[PDB]
């Protein structure tokens, strides 16, 4: 038994369809994030472009789920946008409950859930989407985690996805020092990043970024998702015209 | 003839059967009780390690206080199953007050797996299953092993998922039919050294959770399982 | 032939019908749309079957919202309809919960998801339209938007989809620089629009119309302060042709 | 060509057509609009010595005025008459004035309408005639698988459909004013055994009904009986 | 084959729903007046048995709309039926009739509808409304099964469009205006039936046509003996 | 347009069942004369199997039988190709349609179209039956079993003809019977009254 | 763009229905030349079945036979080949929709296909009709069936004559049909005016 | 990856539409050099029709046709690899996907295949004009049938330059307007800027 | 089942991309040793087509060409031999799935396979060029056509070369194009990295 429909098994245990999507990522932006003991970065190259394309009052890479967790899309356009909705709202409803944040772990739980409802039932087709999922929790504190439309979930020390993510891989695994403060990571990003392109160079414009970070200052958790400016700037931070 | 809701001459589902060959496909678990004890053994696929130790799952999971499974196969899949089993867990002690018995547990997990093979439009969860644990005010061990089609059986010591043949024939000519491993210790001794067949040295990749009576369970640390594998090597090198 | 036709992915990752939808978007008529510092204007041909049809009674640019109006390409038919339910959505789902109307992004993620539906369930074929959304709102400004039956939308500076979609995207590339004025867009459009004809050039066969300022006339009423006017102009035949003056 | 809601490459449902190939395999059937009032006949086969006779009853009642009788696949047609036969007893509830035949036939016509629109449903086997009387006249109307209807001065269907048709003809010209009540029957009597020379090694019991102001009083009434007899008489003299 | 997209996005099935409109067999043509509308189609009436009242293409939708429509009669009375009522539905839920331009207008949506989410195969019939509102007057619109209508200053469904068709278009562009300059309707009539002889190459006695009439807010058919006085009419005239 | 019906008009109008009876009719009691050019070789095959060895000098007899053969498949082969002319003058215009007809036709003309190829594999051995003896019949100059393989090659010859007839009269007989069936729908492939749904 | 298109036009500009009907007009008459070139090589086979034995040399009146109909395969052919031309001019963009019409061309392609090859079995038979007797006039040293033999590949030429003829008149009359009847479809494959949607 | 690449595009860099554009333009008007290499051989078939018999001594006009022909027949083939070659040059990596491109490439492929094959069953006819002459000039010792066998065979191959001329220049214009129409997708076979969508 | 990787294994490890890559560069330049093996050919058929009669004794040059041409088809033979060779070793284990990537190795062997055949009608030639003409150069006692055959015998077989040439290009080019477009399918035809679902 070959290729069509979700609910059709091959004579080895294969999901085929599943396969075909749980691939169809290799063709998105390289997304990436990384893992710090004190901060979490995701980093996001642009794809569709052309020159006359705004981005600023904007994004489709980036987006903030919950004051305390981020995601990092890498799929299809449409598919996230429905996800992210129902992922935004089900958090609250854990916050209008309990009164209290949701933690990443559980969430990232639930949206696996469904993306892997969608693997076994007829009359539906899978998401084609994956997420790097950036949070903190006071329960297991800064999290990094990640799904694809198999529906599994994974933590991970610093991960990437989309294009090339295999050899922009690897290059993460030479550099990391487990404890390895922000500025090295939010660094080692661009360095890994830049590596892995079919852009002449790096240009702002068509990049996107975010950081989460928290501390006694602060006494609860702060992110930011960059605006076109500080991103044009600390490009130059680590060297490029 | 596979696209199975339908026959094959010879009286065959062919879809259902092809389903059990995805938990090959899977990791490997192993059940095994004595007079007291009932330990699960598993394997770890530490393959792409660059992930944090931490929060990362763990084959074995408990269902209430007193009960606990594993499985292999599809993960995406057996995650569901589980969740669905801890719920009925709690609507029976609730309608019931008695807390559930393990064998009526599987039955209805089995119940579900067979749900999945009936009506056109679903397909049949990719994972088998093992399921320990010891009755409410009993000290009889109990195992269970449950599979994709909807059977369940009650084994004295099991094994699923990716060279089970092998460790099962080792299995077979180990564990004494008339007698079961005594104490918990050797009981513990034993299920280890069985999955060293397929493990490749490391108790890096072997878990091990063990389940007695009276809802007391407890998962092993990974030196605890090392000096095992140590106190083996060595009857090993002594043979 | 191949895993084409239905809803479900193609080895790759490629879905099917999708494509073949956006396909009745390319072969379909030359629209565009420039988003200009303090106006955004946005047109279409107007390709008359025969002159015999007094094509006067059939909107291309139509109005969504006193301050957002939008435009196709592609099967006349699904823009006539689309746009019905998606003036209610953005009542029922927005008005009727707020007592004003909705910014640009959010009705037009509204329509998306619309268009969205349509995909995500066999038994249904999406719609074989894209929609060029024109808009404005007090805290976003002007803006500009695309939407691909894909469900799938884009913020533009100005762009066009359709037959002459190649050439004009180049022609107005060329043209556009931060600071241009409204009437400089209008004029621009023409220009552009000016190649992609096959027919004529005149008033009556040419449906355009623009997101600029306040109309206190159109109302019908006047004594409340805040309660100004649409912004949504749709210029007629006359107020054309007239512009043709300086090419 | 195969399924029945589609169309062919210049616009034509197949399975429409093979339902009209199977209306005409079937027996015949007739009627004809006189007076005042209407007169129809079926074919009833007789294919063995052991059918009662007088008993299996080809033509139905509808309410207590309209006549009605098919040919074609008969459960078809027997199913077909219930939808009818609620529509009417329920207008009747509704609007008290018995159901105007005029727009029976559309009840009718739009609901055999529909079973040509949907793939999962089956084209309706069987062309039907009928008719009745109301303040304005009596009617008479011949639907078939298409769900297309009209009126006609006389209609017929199934296996030899022009014998009868040449013959009603005829009857246009020489009483273009209308036949008489009476003779209609007799008249339809013959028509039939003319019709019926196909399944001629085979016998046969021909079955008649009417509807008249004068003769039935508003309503349908089976001709059986005396009138019956010299109709098929007045037939057998002719059959020569 | 089947209800969705081709590899260039035209689903024939809407393709080849066209062809059976026009399969029937009848040339249906209208015109606008000054205080009335009308619309010309043929009366062919083959069968010798049949009954010339229970025939036409023509339908009294409303008190003033009425409708023409050039396709198989099975599907006409069912778009008939529908249209018919949503006007009925409209007058009660809005306080005032129903103008053509729009019934059309849910008419086109409907048949869109379907087509889109598959819920039934299209009608396979073009309809052609008419009227005169007091808010455009002489209207004129049409609609196909593509799911799809538009405003028609006179139209045409038919074998032989384009034909019918050019006459016009050419008396267009002397008598410039949009329209038929002319009071009495007896009169327009006249004049369709005399631009459609003309253009068929082709002789019509009094019940070989079929025709209707929009005044002023009284849509009514025209019967077979009417009919015959408007050749009388325009004989001489010619 | 108007010129152009005319054309296929007159066409169809010199050829028709009318023609086609004759030749379904003609070739009915015909086989009489192929029931008789069997008996004919069968009579003769008993004289060479016993009318022991000679001088040579070729036989009257024989070509008196390959002539009325030969005679034979040249009338049947005209015969046919007027009844396949009948028919490809009423294939109708190509569609996906209605195809129920056209059908009919192209399956009637793969048998008709056997049956010529049939008497063409023997509709030539008259001038092949004398083709291998000038070459046996020289080498004058002698295998004792040369002068035999001559008594053969005028045997062989004559059961070639007793089995080509055997064959033959059931193909006829099979093309009789095909015809008389089909046959109006072969003249009238599409009907078109269907349009009682319009 | 421009270029391209212009020669695309002047190609199918050179050639049209208006060429074609005249080889279906043409084609139409000229069959009488064939009903003749029939009535001929018939008239010739009585003299041949019957004209005894001889002492050779070349016959004049059966090479203006072969010369005649090699002559006609010639014309026809080329006529062929004309409308063969006109068609795959119009073989429109290689796709998978709209492929009726396409489906027409092929579908005739296939049979005038045909006719090319039925006129080049036989449409060479001179430079072969005297290809055999030059083996068969020599070996003019004698088996008194190698002179009749001679009498066979003179009448047997003129069967193959009557014969090939016979079926040619029929694939004519079936390609007139054909034509007449779809052409429109075969210049106008696509239509196109279905925008109608859009 | 890089290396890999480079070739690849030197590649498809050297040759074009650019380049068979002239194959098209090219044996566009060239095709008068064929109506020609047409109306050469017919002249010359009067004379052989109607030059009554000789002693024989090869003919020198004759040679003169056959090596123009041959001559046409070796441009054209290679003029054909060229544009075969651009094309196989454009074959994208096989898959199961967006075959809409690369099925048009296969079908021309097998149209100008066609044309190749045809150019070859006759392109070598002058070592085979004068190969049966051989055999026919020997026997230079008399069938008075032979001697006008050598007339034939002199006729014969004139006839099939003529008729090989003239089916070529079909095939030469249909090939002409199935480039001019597909082309584009014949260098651009995938697109792809459906990304639209992710 | 520790032996028999191993031998799986030292196959694979002797051959690979990094061999292939050397024929497709190897045979990338040496099409140039064929664009000239191309050039001699041709200025030999004008000498041949203009070098009048002559009394015979083997040409010097021609075999020189001959010996040259055999010589590339044994190369290229060989060569070819090779990239197969290491398709045939990467042939996954026989099975209903993931028979994407063998799919390609199966097109890719079909089409190699065509080259090695192509290098096979003609790579025998020259055993062949001298093959005819002892039969050629005897019947050394005079057709004055025969006297030109052998005018032709030479020229005939310098066409060949130069038309073989000419295709060959093509072919090879083809397959430059179709293994720089797959390849990597070609020695990875399964991936399995896909257990991220179980
Ligand atoms: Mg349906």
């Amino acid at each position: 038994r070959y290729d069509s429909r979700t609910t059709i098994f091959s004579p080895e245990g294969r999901l085929y369809q599943v396969e075909y999507a749980l691939e169809s990522i290799s063709h998105a932006g390289t997304a990436i994030g990384i893992m710090a003991s004190d901060g979490i970065v995701l980093a996001a190259e642009r794809k569709v472009t052309s020159t006359l394309l705004e981005q600023d009052t904007s994004t489709e890479k980036l987006y903030k789920l919950n004051d305390k967790i981020a995601v990092a899309v890498a799929g299809l356009t449409a598919d996230a946008e429905i996800l992210i909705n129902t992922a935004r709202i089900h958090a609250q409803n854990y916050l209008k409950t309990y009164n209290e944040d949701i933690p990443v772990e559980i969430l990232v739980r639930r949206l696996s859930d469904i993306k892997q409802g969608y693997t076994q039932h007829g009359g539906l087709r899978p998401f084609g989407v994956s997420f790097i999922y950036a949070g903190y929790d006071d329960r297991y504190g800064y999290q990094l985690y990640t799904s694809n439309p198999s529906g599994n979930y994974t933590g991970w020390k610093a991960i990437s996805v989309g294009a090339n993510t295999s050899a922009a891989q690897t290059l993460l695994q030479m550099d990391y020092k487990d404890d390895m403060k922000v500025d090295d990571a939010i660094e080692l990003a661009l360095k890994t990043l830049s590596k892995t392109t079919d852009s002449s160079a790096l240009t702002y414009d068509r990049l996107e970024f975010a950081t989460i970070r928290k501390g006694a200052n602060d006494g609860e958790v702060y992110q930011k998702i960059f605006k076109p400016q500080e991103i044009k700037d600390i490009l130059v931070k680590t060297g490029i015209t | 003839d596979r696209a199975l809701s339908i026959f094959s001459p010879d009286g065959h589902i062919f879809q259902v059967e092809y389903a059990l060959e995805a938990v090959k496909r899977g990791t490997c678990a192993v059940g095994v009780k004595g007079k007291n004890c009932v330990v699960l053994g598993c394997e770890r696929r530490s393959t792409l390690k660059l992930q944090d130790t931490r929060i990362t799952p763990s084959k074995v999971s408990k269902i209430d206080s007193h009960v606990v499974l594993s499985f292999s196969g599809l993960n995406a899949d057996s995650r569901i199953l589980i969740e669905k089993a801890r719920v009925e867990a709690q609507s029976h002690r609730l309608t019931l007050e008695d807390p559930v018995t393990v064998e009526y547990l599987t039955r209805y997990v089995a119940g579900v797996q067979q749900r999945y093979t009936q009506s056109g439009g679903v397909r049949p969860f990719g994972v088998s299953t093992l399921i320990a644990g010891f009755d409410p005010r009993d000290d009889e061990p109990k195992l269970y092993q449950t599979e994709p089609s909807g059977i369940y059986s009650s084994w004295s010591a099991q094994t699923i998922g990716r060279n089970s043949k092998t460790v099962r024939e080792f299995l077979e000519k180990n564990y004494d039919r008339k007698e079961p491993p005594a104490t918990v210790e050797e009981c513990v001794k034993l299920t280890v050294r069985s999955l060293l067949e397929v493990v490749q040295t490391g108790a890096k990749n072997i878990e091990i959770t063990v389940v007695k009576p009276d809802s007391d369970i407890v998962a092993l640390s990974s030196e605890e399982i090392n000096q095992y594998v140590t106190q083996i090597e060595q009857e090993k090198q002594e043979q | 032939r191949y895993s084409f036709s239905l809803t479900t992915f193609s080895p790759s990752g490629k879905l099917g019908q999708i494509d073949y939808a956006l396909t009745a978007v390319k072969q379909g008529v030359t629209s565009l749309g420039i988003k200009a510092t303090n106006g955004v204007v946005i047109a279409t041909e107007k390709k008359s079957s025969s002159p015999l049809a007094m094509s006067e009674t059939l909107s291309k640019v139509s109005l969504l919202t006193p301050d957002i109006g939008a435009v196709y390409s592609g099967m006349g038919p699904d823009y006539r309809v689309l746009v019905d339910k998606s003036r209610k959505v953005a009542h029922t789902s927005y008005k009727r919960i707020y007592g004003e109307y909705p910014p640009t992004k959010l009705l037009v993620s509204e329509v998306a998801k619309i268009m969205q539906e349509a995909t995500q369930s066999g038994g249904v074929r999406p719609f074989g339209v894209s929609l060029l959304i024109a808009g404005h709102d007090e805290f976003n400004g002007f803006s500009l938007y695309q939407v691909d039956p894909s469900g799938s939308y884009f913020p533009w500076k100005a762009t066009a989809i359709g037959k002459g979609s190649v050439a004009a995207k180049t022609f107005l590339e060329k043209r556009w620089n931060d600071e241009l004025e409204l009437e400089d867009a209008i004029h621009i459009a023409l220009l552009t629009l000016k190649e992609s004809v096959e027919g004529e050039f005149n008033g009556d066969t040419i449906e355009l119309a623009i997101i600029g300022d306040e109309n206190p006339d159109l109302l019908g009423y006047t004594g409340i302060p805040t309660d100004k006017g649409p912004r949504f102009r749709k210029l007629t035949s006359q107020e054309i042709n007239d512009r043709l003056e300086a090419l | 060509d195969l399924s029945n809601s589609v169309f062919s490459p210049d616009g034509r449902n197949f399975q429409v057509e093979y339902a009209v190939k199977a209306v005409e395999n079937g027996t015949t059937s007739i009627g004809i609009k006189c007076n005042d009032g209407v007169v129809f006949a079926v074919e009833k086969l007789i294919t063995s010595k052991l059918l009662v006779p007088q008993k299996n009853v080809k033509i139905q009642v509808v309410d207590r005025h309209i006549g009605c009788v098919y040919s074609g696949l008969i459960p078809d047609g027997r199913h077909l008459v219930n939808r009818g036969r609620e529509e009417a007893a329920s207008f009747k509830k509704l609007y008290k004035t018995p159901i105007p035949i005029p727009a029976f036939a559309d009840r009718l016509g739009q609901y055999v309408q529909a079973h040509t629109l949907y793939n999962s449903v089956r084209p309706f086997g069987v062309s039907t005639i009928f008719g009745g009387v109301d303040k304005n006249g009596a009617h008479l109307y011949m639907l078939e698988p298409s769900g297309s209807y009209w009126g006609y001065k006389g209609a017929a269907t199934g296996k030899g459909r022009q014998s009868a048709k040449a013959e009603l003809e005829k009857l246009v010209d020489h009483h273009p004013e209308g036949l008489s009540a009476r003779e209609a029957v007799k008249q339809a009597a013959k028509i039939i055994y003319l019709a019926h020379e196909d399944n001629k090694e085979k016998d046969f019991e021909l079955e008649i009904s009417w509807c008249s102001l004068s003769e039935t009083n508003g309503l349908h009434k089976f001709v059986k009986g005396d009138l019956l007899q010299e109709a098929i008489d007045f037939a057998q003299k002719e059959i020569n | 084959h089947i209800t969705i997209f081709s590899p260039e996005g035209r689903l024939y099935q809407v393709e080849y729903a066209f062809k059976a409109t026009n399969q029937t067999n009848i040339n249906s043509l209208a015109v606008r007046g000054k205080d009335c509308t009308v619309v010309i189609s043929q009366k062919k009436v083959p069968d010798k048995l049949l009954d010339p009242t229970t025939v036409s293409y023509i339908f009294c939708i409303s008190r003033t709309i009425g409708m023409v429509v050039n396709g198989p009669i099975p599907d006409a009375r069912n778009a008939a039926l529908r249209a018919k009522a949503e006007a009925a539905e409209f007058r009660y839920k809005y306080g005032y009739d129903m103008p053509c331009d729009v019934l059309a207008k849910r008419m086109a949506n409907l048949s869109q509808i379907y087509t889109q989410r598959a819920y039934m195969r299209p009608l396979g019939v073009i309809l052609t409304f008419v009227s005169v509102d007091e808010e455009l007057g002489p209207s004129i619109y049409k609609t196909d099964p593509a799911g799809y209508y538009v405003g028609y200053k006179a139209t045409a469904t038919g074998p032989k469009q384009q034909e019918i068709t050019t006459n016009l278009e050419n008396h267009f562009k002397k008598s410039k205006i949009d329209h038929i300059n002319e009071e009495s309707w007896e009169k327009v009539v006249e004049f369709a039936i005399t631009h459609m002889i003309d253009a068929l190459g082709t002789e019509f006695s009094k019940n070989d046509l079929e025709v209707g009439v929009a005044t002023k807010d009284k849509f009514f058919t025209l019967s077979a003996e009417n009919i015959e006085e408007r050749l009388v009419a325009i004989a001489e005239q010619d | 347009a108007a010129l152009i019906q005319n054309l296929r008009d007159s066409y169809t109008e010199t050829s028709s069942f009318a023609v086609i009876e004759e030749w379904a009719a003609g070739t009915l009691q015909e086989i009489e004369g192929i029931a008789k050019a069997a008996a004919e070789a069968h009579g003769v095959i008993r004289n060479s199997t016993y009318g022991r060895a000679q001088a040579e000098k070729s036989p009257e007899q024989l070509l008196g039988v390959l002539q009325r053969y030969q005679d034979l498949c040249h009338n049947v082969y005209c015969q046919a190709e007027t009844i396949r002319t009948v028919i490809a003058i009423r294939i109708p215009e190509h569609k996906e349609e209605d195809n129920l007809g056209v059908a009919v036709q192209h399956a009637v003309l793969k048998i008709i179209d056997e049956l010529e190829i049939k008497t063409l594999g023997s509709g030539e051995k008259s001038g092949s039956g004398g083709a291998p003896t000038p070459i046996g019949m020289y080498a004058l100059r002698e295998s004792p079993s040369l002068l035999l393989e001559l008594r053969q090659i005028d045997a062989d010859f004559m059961l070639k003809v007793e089995l080509a007839t055997t064959h033959l009269s059931t193909m006829v007989r099979a093309v009789i019977n095909a015809y008389l069936l089909n046959w109006k729908k072969l003249i009238q492939p599409r009907t078109g009254t269907d349009h009682m749904v319009s």
